[PDB]
Protein backbone atom coordinates (compact mmCIF):
# COMPACT_ATOMS: atom_id res chain seq x y z
CA UNK A 1 0.00 0.00 0.00
CA UNK A 2 4.88 3.11 1.43
CA UNK A 3 4.28 -0.35 3.79
CA UNK A 4 2.97 -3.80 3.20
CA UNK A 5 -0.82 -4.41 4.90
CA UNK A 6 -3.29 -7.17 5.34
CA UNK A 7 -5.46 -9.06 2.43
CA UNK A 8 -8.79 -8.53 4.30
CA UNK A 9 -8.23 -4.63 4.65
CA UNK A 10 -6.68 -3.61 1.18
CA UNK A 11 -8.58 -2.21 -0.87
CA UNK A 12 -8.79 -0.85 -4.34
CA UNK A 13 -8.53 2.33 -2.98
CA UNK A 14 -5.43 1.30 -0.65
CA UNK A 15 -3.49 -0.49 -2.84
CA UNK A 16 -3.44 0.22 -6.58
CA UNK A 17 -0.14 0.76 -8.47
CA UNK A 18 0.94 1.49 -12.15
CA UNK A 19 3.79 1.27 -14.25
CA UNK A 20 4.49 4.00 -16.75
CA UNK A 21 7.63 5.42 -18.45
CA UNK A 22 7.36 9.15 -17.67
CA UNK A 23 5.22 11.83 -15.82
CA UNK A 24 4.45 14.19 -17.97
CA UNK A 25 1.15 16.26 -17.53
CA UNK A 26 -1.02 13.64 -19.42
CA UNK A 27 -6.98 -11.72 -27.06
CA UNK A 28 -3.85 -11.22 -25.53
CA UNK A 29 -2.25 -7.73 -24.80
CA UNK A 30 -0.13 -5.76 -26.46
CA UNK A 31 3.85 -6.52 -26.01
CA UNK A 32 4.37 -2.53 -24.67
CA UNK A 33 6.37 -3.65 -21.63
CA UNK A 34 9.50 -5.72 -21.68
CA UNK B 1 -48.31 -49.30 -6.44
CA UNK B 2 -48.31 -47.41 -10.07
CA UNK B 3 -44.38 -47.11 -10.34
CA UNK B 4 -44.34 -50.85 -9.64
CA UNK B 5 -45.99 -51.61 -12.84
CA UNK B 6 -43.01 -50.05 -14.45
CA UNK B 7 -40.43 -51.59 -12.45
CA UNK B 8 -41.47 -55.21 -13.66
CA UNK B 9 -41.79 -54.06 -17.35
CA UNK B 10 -38.14 -53.50 -16.62
CA UNK B 11 -37.14 -56.77 -15.26
CA UNK B 12 -38.15 -58.75 -18.59
CA UNK B 13 -35.78 -56.32 -20.58
CA UNK B 14 -32.92 -56.69 -18.85
CA UNK B 15 -33.19 -60.52 -17.73
CA UNK B 16 -34.03 -62.97 -20.22
CA UNK B 17 -33.97 -66.77 -20.00
CA UNK B 18 -32.01 -66.75 -16.83
CA UNK B 19 -28.86 -65.11 -18.45
CA UNK B 20 -28.30 -60.93 -17.94
CA UNK B 21 -27.86 -58.68 -21.38
CA UNK B 22 -25.22 -56.44 -20.91
CA UNK B 23 -26.08 -53.32 -23.56
CA UNK B 24 -29.40 -53.16 -22.24
CA UNK B 25 -28.50 -53.30 -18.57
CA UNK B 26 -25.32 -50.91 -19.57
CA UNK B 27 -27.98 -48.04 -20.91
CA UNK B 28 -30.65 -48.64 -17.82
CA UNK B 29 -28.09 -48.13 -14.96
CA UNK B 30 -27.14 -45.12 -16.60
CA UNK B 31 -30.68 -43.62 -17.47
CA UNK B 32 -31.71 -44.49 -13.69
CA UNK B 33 -28.92 -42.53 -11.63
CA UNK B 34 -29.36 -39.34 -13.73
CA UNK B 35 -32.96 -38.84 -12.12
CA UNK B 36 -33.24 -39.22 -7.87
CA UNK B 37 -36.80 -39.53 -8.14
CA UNK B 38 -37.52 -42.88 -9.99
CA UNK B 39 -35.57 -44.66 -6.62
CA UNK B 40 -37.85 -43.93 -3.37
CA UNK B 41 -37.76 -40.94 -1.31
CA UNK B 42 -36.02 -42.91 1.01
CA UNK B 43 -32.94 -43.88 -0.50
CA UNK B 44 -33.32 -40.78 -2.85
CA UNK B 45 -32.19 -39.75 3.23
CA UNK B 46 -33.58 -42.69 5.81
CA UNK C 1 -19.96 -36.73 -38.81
CA UNK C 2 -18.47 -39.34 -40.82
CA UNK C 3 -14.92 -39.01 -40.27
CA UNK C 4 -15.12 -39.29 -36.08
CA UNK C 5 -17.25 -42.40 -36.78
CA UNK C 6 -14.77 -44.42 -39.22
CA UNK C 7 -11.58 -43.01 -36.79
CA UNK C 8 -13.55 -43.90 -33.60
CA UNK C 9 -14.17 -47.37 -35.47
CA UNK C 10 -10.21 -47.51 -36.34
CA UNK C 11 -9.70 -47.17 -32.77
CA UNK C 12 -12.35 -49.63 -31.51
CA UNK C 13 -10.04 -52.17 -33.61
CA UNK C 14 -6.78 -50.49 -33.23
CA UNK C 15 -5.77 -53.24 -30.36
CA UNK C 16 -6.93 -56.37 -32.52
CA UNK C 17 -4.88 -58.13 -34.58
CA UNK C 18 -6.90 -59.01 -37.27
CA UNK C 19 -10.60 -58.11 -38.41
CA UNK C 20 -13.41 -60.45 -39.45
CA UNK C 21 -15.82 -60.37 -42.17
CA UNK C 22 -17.91 -58.56 -40.27
CA UNK C 23 -15.89 -55.90 -39.66
CA UNK C 24 -14.30 -55.40 -43.43
CA UNK C 25 -18.04 -55.63 -44.58
CA UNK C 26 -18.61 -52.41 -42.64
CA UNK C 27 -15.64 -50.24 -43.54
CA UNK C 28 -15.86 -50.86 -47.09
CA UNK C 29 -19.75 -49.59 -46.56
CA UNK C 30 -18.47 -46.77 -44.90
CA UNK C 31 -15.53 -45.47 -47.79
CA UNK C 32 -18.04 -46.04 -50.35
CA UNK C 33 -20.30 -43.53 -48.92
CA UNK C 34 -17.43 -41.38 -48.05
CA UNK C 35 -16.12 -41.31 -51.95
CA UNK C 36 -19.62 -40.36 -52.96
CA UNK C 37 -19.19 -37.62 -50.62
CA UNK C 38 -15.84 -36.65 -51.80
CA UNK C 39 -17.59 -36.62 -55.46
CA UNK C 40 -19.87 -34.83 -54.47
CA UNK C 41 -17.33 -32.37 -53.16
CA UNK C 42 -15.25 -31.99 -56.11
CA UNK C 43 -17.95 -31.54 -58.66
CA UNK C 44 -18.95 -28.60 -56.28
CA UNK C 45 -15.31 -27.13 -57.17
CA UNK C 46 -14.33 -28.60 -60.08
CA UNK C 47 -16.31 -25.66 -62.45
CA UNK C 48 -14.14 -22.48 -61.99
CA UNK D 1 -11.77 -16.62 -29.91
CA UNK D 2 -11.54 -20.55 -29.47
CA UNK D 3 -9.66 -22.33 -27.31
CA UNK D 4 -6.67 -24.29 -27.92
CA UNK D 5 -4.24 -26.73 -25.95
CA UNK D 6 -1.41 -25.28 -23.82
CA UNK D 7 -3.61 -22.49 -22.15
CA UNK D 8 -4.36 -21.99 -18.53
CA UNK D 9 -7.93 -21.81 -17.64
CA UNK D 10 -10.06 -20.66 -14.25
CA UNK D 11 -13.13 -23.03 -13.77
CA UNK D 12 -15.77 -20.64 -12.52
CA UNK D 13 -19.61 -21.06 -11.66
CA UNK D 14 -22.35 -18.53 -11.41
CA UNK D 15 -24.71 -18.31 -8.00
CA UNK D 16 -26.90 -11.47 -6.15
CA UNK D 17 -24.94 -13.76 -8.33
CA UNK D 18 -21.59 -14.39 -7.63
CA UNK D 19 -19.02 -15.76 -9.28
CA UNK D 20 -16.86 -19.00 -7.43
CA UNK D 21 -13.74 -19.49 -9.09
CA UNK D 22 -12.51 -23.50 -8.15
CA UNK D 23 -9.00 -22.77 -6.75
CA UNK D 24 -6.53 -26.04 -4.97
CA UNK D 25 -4.54 -25.03 -2.37
CA UNK D 26 -2.02 -28.29 -2.99
CA UNK D 27 0.90 -29.20 -0.30
CA UNK D 28 -1.81 -30.10 2.23
CA UNK D 29 -5.58 -30.17 2.16
CA UNK D 30 -5.45 -31.44 -1.35
CA UNK D 31 -9.91 -31.47 -1.29
CA UNK D 32 -11.02 -28.10 -3.51
CA UNK D 33 -12.84 -25.29 -2.23
CA UNK D 34 -14.16 -21.90 -3.53
CA UNK D 35 -13.09 -18.52 -3.37
CA UNK D 36 -15.45 -15.56 -3.58
CA UNK D 37 -14.13 -13.40 -6.46
CA UNK D 38 -17.01 -10.88 -7.43
CA UNK D 39 -16.48 -8.33 -4.48
CA UNK D 40 -12.56 -7.33 -5.66
CA UNK D 41 -13.66 -3.84 -5.02
CA UNK D 42 -13.28 -4.34 -0.97
CA UNK D 43 -11.19 -7.71 -0.70
CA UNK D 44 -8.34 -9.12 -3.51
CA UNK D 45 -8.69 -13.13 -4.11
CA UNK D 46 -5.89 -15.14 -4.97
CA UNK D 47 -5.98 -16.41 -8.27
CA UNK D 48 -2.17 -18.02 -7.65
CA UNK D 49 -3.84 -21.19 -6.80
CA UNK D 50 -6.35 -21.51 -9.37
CA UNK D 51 -4.49 -21.71 -13.03
CA UNK D 52 -5.52 -24.76 -14.62
CA UNK D 53 -3.47 -25.37 -17.56
CA UNK D 54 -4.79 -27.66 -20.42
CA UNK D 55 -1.82 -30.30 -21.22
CA UNK D 56 -3.66 -33.15 -23.57
CA UNK D 57 -6.79 -33.31 -25.31
CA UNK D 58 -8.18 -36.41 -26.69
CA UNK D 59 -11.41 -38.16 -26.87
CA UNK D 60 -13.47 -40.83 -26.04
CA UNK D 61 -12.35 -44.34 -27.49
CA UNK D 62 -8.39 -42.69 -27.84
CA UNK D 63 -8.16 -42.42 -23.69
CA UNK D 64 -9.36 -46.00 -24.48
CA UNK D 65 -6.23 -47.64 -26.36
CA UNK D 66 -4.10 -45.17 -23.84
CA UNK D 67 -5.54 -46.94 -20.70
CA UNK D 68 -5.29 -50.01 -22.44
CA UNK D 69 -1.31 -49.78 -23.28
CA UNK D 70 1.98 -29.19 -30.40
CA UNK D 71 -1.24 -26.82 -30.07
CA UNK D 72 -4.61 -28.79 -30.60
CA UNK D 73 -7.72 -27.30 -30.75
CA UNK D 74 -10.14 -29.36 -28.44
CA UNK D 75 -13.74 -30.23 -29.86
CA UNK D 76 -16.91 -31.13 -27.99
CA UNK D 77 -17.23 -34.53 -26.76
CA UNK D 78 -14.06 -34.89 -25.71
CA UNK D 79 -11.97 -35.65 -23.08
CA UNK D 80 -9.27 -33.19 -21.19
CA UNK D 81 -6.86 -33.25 -18.63
CA UNK D 82 -6.55 -30.17 -16.64
CA UNK D 83 -3.36 -30.03 -14.83
CA UNK D 84 -2.64 -27.41 -11.56
CA UNK D 85 0.10 -24.79 -12.51
CA UNK D 86 1.39 -23.78 -9.07
CA UNK D 87 1.29 -27.96 -7.61
CA UNK D 88 1.96 -29.11 -10.95
CA UNK D 89 -0.47 -32.48 -10.43
CA UNK D 90 -3.60 -33.46 -12.00
CA UNK D 91 -7.36 -32.80 -10.77
CA UNK D 92 -9.15 -36.07 -10.20
CA UNK D 93 -11.94 -37.68 -8.72
CA UNK D 94 -10.89 -39.73 -5.65
CA UNK D 95 -12.85 -42.58 -4.04
CA UNK D 96 -13.94 -41.21 -1.03
CA UNK D 97 -16.86 -39.95 0.22
CA UNK D 98 -17.01 -36.28 2.63
CA UNK D 99 -20.70 -35.70 2.65
CA UNK D 100 -21.88 -38.51 5.00
CA UNK D 101 -25.03 -38.06 4.25
CA UNK D 102 -25.62 -40.90 1.25
CA UNK D 103 -26.21 -38.38 -1.38
CA UNK D 104 -23.76 -40.91 -3.51
CA UNK D 105 -21.12 -37.69 -4.34
CA UNK D 106 -17.52 -38.21 -4.46
CA UNK D 107 -15.35 -35.63 -3.67
CA UNK D 108 -12.75 -33.97 -6.49
CA UNK D 109 -9.36 -32.97 -5.30
CA UNK D 110 -5.95 -33.49 -6.63
CA UNK D 111 -3.24 -37.01 -7.37
CA UNK D 112 0.01 -37.49 -8.50
CA UNK D 113 -0.05 -40.15 -9.97
CA UNK D 114 -0.59 -40.26 -13.75
CA UNK D 115 -3.10 -42.99 -14.03
CA UNK D 116 -5.95 -41.87 -16.62
CA UNK D 117 -9.15 -43.23 -15.02
CA UNK D 118 -10.42 -40.61 -13.09
CA UNK D 119 -8.14 -37.77 -13.95
CA UNK D 120 -9.76 -37.51 -17.61
CA UNK D 121 -12.86 -35.17 -17.17
CA UNK D 122 -15.31 -35.36 -21.01
CA UNK D 123 -17.07 -32.28 -22.06
CA UNK D 124 -20.78 -32.01 -22.68
CA UNK D 125 -23.12 -28.68 -24.26
CA UNK D 126 -25.67 -27.52 -22.06
CA UNK D 127 -28.21 -26.19 -25.07
CA UNK D 128 -28.91 -27.61 -28.19
CA UNK D 129 -27.24 -24.73 -29.75
CA UNK D 130 -23.83 -26.81 -30.05
CA UNK D 131 -23.88 -30.63 -30.60
CA UNK D 132 -20.82 -32.77 -30.41
CA UNK D 133 -18.63 -32.17 -32.90
CA UNK D 134 -18.19 -28.08 -33.12
CA UNK D 135 -15.36 -26.20 -31.02
CA UNK D 136 -15.11 -24.55 -28.01
CA UNK D 137 -15.74 -20.40 -27.55
CA UNK D 138 -14.64 -18.49 -25.05
CA UNK D 139 -17.29 -17.97 -22.65
CA UNK D 140 -19.56 -21.20 -23.20
CA UNK D 141 -20.99 -22.86 -20.43
CA UNK D 142 -19.85 -26.58 -20.12
CA UNK D 143 -20.46 -29.59 -18.67
CA UNK D 144 -17.66 -31.95 -17.02
CA UNK D 145 -18.22 -35.72 -16.70
CA UNK D 146 -15.97 -37.90 -14.88
CA UNK D 147 -14.49 -41.04 -16.66
CA UNK D 148 -14.45 -43.98 -14.15
CA UNK D 149 -16.95 -43.00 -11.51
CA UNK D 150 -19.47 -41.01 -14.45
CA UNK D 151 -20.33 -37.91 -11.81
CA UNK D 152 -20.66 -33.92 -12.63
CA UNK D 153 -18.54 -32.04 -10.79
CA UNK D 154 -21.16 -29.39 -9.69
CA UNK D 155 -21.95 -26.95 -6.81
CA UNK D 156 -23.28 -28.49 -3.54
CA UNK D 157 -26.34 -26.31 -1.90
CA UNK D 158 -26.96 -29.02 0.86
CA UNK D 159 -24.94 -28.33 4.01
CA UNK D 160 -22.78 -25.17 5.26
CA UNK D 161 -20.94 -22.99 2.81
CA UNK D 162 -20.90 -23.59 -1.13
CA UNK D 163 -18.45 -26.61 -1.98
CA UNK D 164 -17.51 -28.68 -4.92
CA UNK D 165 -18.82 -32.99 -5.55
CA UNK D 166 -18.41 -34.84 -8.40
CA UNK D 167 -22.57 -36.19 -8.03
CA UNK D 168 -25.15 -36.79 -10.65
CA UNK D 169 -26.05 -32.79 -10.80
CA UNK D 170 -25.66 -31.00 -13.99
CA UNK D 171 -24.20 -27.59 -13.44
CA UNK D 172 -22.69 -24.96 -15.98
CA UNK D 173 -19.43 -23.98 -15.61
CA UNK D 174 -17.09 -21.70 -17.75
CA UNK D 175 -13.29 -22.42 -18.86
CA UNK D 176 -12.17 -18.36 -19.38
CA UNK D 177 -8.78 -18.85 -20.24
CA UNK D 178 -6.48 -16.96 -18.39
CA UNK D 179 -3.29 -16.86 -19.97
CA UNK D 180 -2.67 -17.85 -23.65
CA UNK D 181 1.30 -18.94 -25.35
CA UNK D 182 2.70 -15.91 -24.28
CA UNK D 183 6.16 -14.75 -26.09
CA UNK D 184 9.21 -14.47 -23.94
CA UNK D 185 10.47 -11.22 -23.25
CA UNK D 186 7.62 -8.86 -22.03
CA UNK D 187 6.07 -9.12 -18.78
CA UNK D 188 2.42 -10.61 -18.30
CA UNK D 189 -0.02 -10.35 -15.25
CA UNK D 190 0.29 -12.90 -12.69
CA UNK D 191 4.58 -13.86 -13.12
CA UNK D 192 6.68 -14.07 -10.33
CA UNK D 193 9.25 -11.42 -10.45
CA UNK D 194 11.74 -9.17 -9.22
CA UNK D 195 12.47 -4.88 -8.92
CA UNK D 196 16.12 -4.24 -9.29
CA UNK D 197 16.97 -1.10 -9.64
CA UNK D 198 19.45 -3.31 -5.13
CA UNK D 199 16.39 -4.93 -4.83
CA UNK D 200 13.16 -3.81 -3.00
CA UNK D 201 12.51 -6.46 -0.10
CA UNK D 202 11.06 -6.25 3.24
CA UNK D 203 13.10 -7.36 6.87
CA UNK D 204 13.47 -10.63 7.68
CA UNK D 205 6.03 -7.22 11.82
CA UNK D 206 7.99 -6.62 8.77
CA UNK D 207 5.62 -3.97 7.52
CA UNK E 1 -42.92 -52.62 -0.24
CA UNK E 2 -43.52 -54.09 -3.48
CA UNK E 3 -42.26 -50.88 -4.75
CA UNK E 4 -38.87 -51.63 -3.41
CA UNK E 5 -38.89 -55.03 -3.78
CA UNK E 6 -39.36 -54.17 -7.22
CA UNK E 7 -36.59 -51.34 -7.27
CA UNK E 8 -33.99 -53.77 -5.50
CA UNK E 9 -34.32 -57.20 -7.96
CA UNK E 10 -34.40 -54.99 -10.88
CA UNK E 11 -31.13 -53.42 -9.51
CA UNK E 12 -30.06 -57.25 -9.13
CA UNK E 13 -30.98 -58.68 -12.51
CA UNK E 14 -29.38 -55.68 -14.18
CA UNK E 15 -25.62 -56.72 -12.54
CA UNK E 16 -23.30 -58.19 -14.39
CA UNK E 17 -22.05 -61.72 -14.41
CA UNK E 18 -19.19 -63.17 -12.60
CA UNK E 19 -17.59 -64.06 -16.09
CA UNK E 20 -17.10 -59.98 -16.76
CA UNK E 21 -15.98 -59.30 -13.22
CA UNK E 22 -13.35 -62.22 -14.03
CA UNK E 23 -11.91 -59.93 -17.23
CA UNK E 24 -10.15 -56.70 -17.28
CA UNK E 25 -13.26 -55.08 -18.41
CA UNK E 26 -13.65 -51.60 -16.71
CA UNK E 27 -17.35 -51.05 -17.33
CA UNK E 28 -18.77 -54.09 -15.16
CA UNK E 29 -16.61 -53.54 -11.65
CA UNK E 30 -17.85 -49.71 -12.61
CA UNK E 31 -21.74 -50.65 -12.51
CA UNK E 32 -21.05 -53.21 -9.71
CA UNK E 33 -19.49 -50.03 -7.57
CA UNK E 34 -22.36 -48.01 -8.63
CA UNK E 35 -24.90 -50.30 -7.17
CA UNK E 36 -23.10 -51.32 -3.74
CA UNK E 37 -22.67 -47.76 -3.20
CA UNK E 38 -26.48 -46.92 -4.13
CA UNK E 39 -27.70 -49.46 -1.94
CA UNK E 40 -25.71 -50.79 1.59
CA UNK E 41 -25.43 -54.51 2.98
CA UNK E 42 -26.44 -54.16 6.51
CA UNK E 43 -29.57 -52.69 5.07
CA UNK E 44 -30.43 -55.50 3.67
CA UNK E 45 -29.09 -57.90 6.46
CA UNK E 46 -31.49 -56.60 8.72
CA UNK E 47 -34.49 -56.75 5.82
CA UNK E 48 -34.43 -60.56 5.60
CA UNK E 49 -33.90 -61.13 9.13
Amino acid sequence: ALVVVDACKAHTKATSFCFRVSKEKLGMGPPEIK
Amino acid sequence: CGGERYLDFLRFAVFVNGESVEENANVVVRLLIRKPECFGPALRGS
Amino acid sequence: RLQESISDFYWYYSGKDVIEEQGKRNFSKAMSVAKQVFNSLTEYIQGP
Amino acid sequence: QFLRTDDEVVLQCSAEQLKLCLAAEGFGNRLCFLEPTSNAQNVPPDLAICCFTLEQSLSVRALQEMLANGHRTLLYGHAILLRHAHSRMYLSCLTTSRSMTDKLAFDVGLQEDATGEACWWTMHPASKQRSEGEKVRVGDDLILVSVSSERYLHLSTASGELQVDASFMQTLWNMNPICSCCEEGYVTGGHVLRLFHECLTISAQRR
Amino acid sequence: MSFYAALIDLLGRCAPEMHLIQAGKGEALRIRAILRSLVPLDDLVGIIS
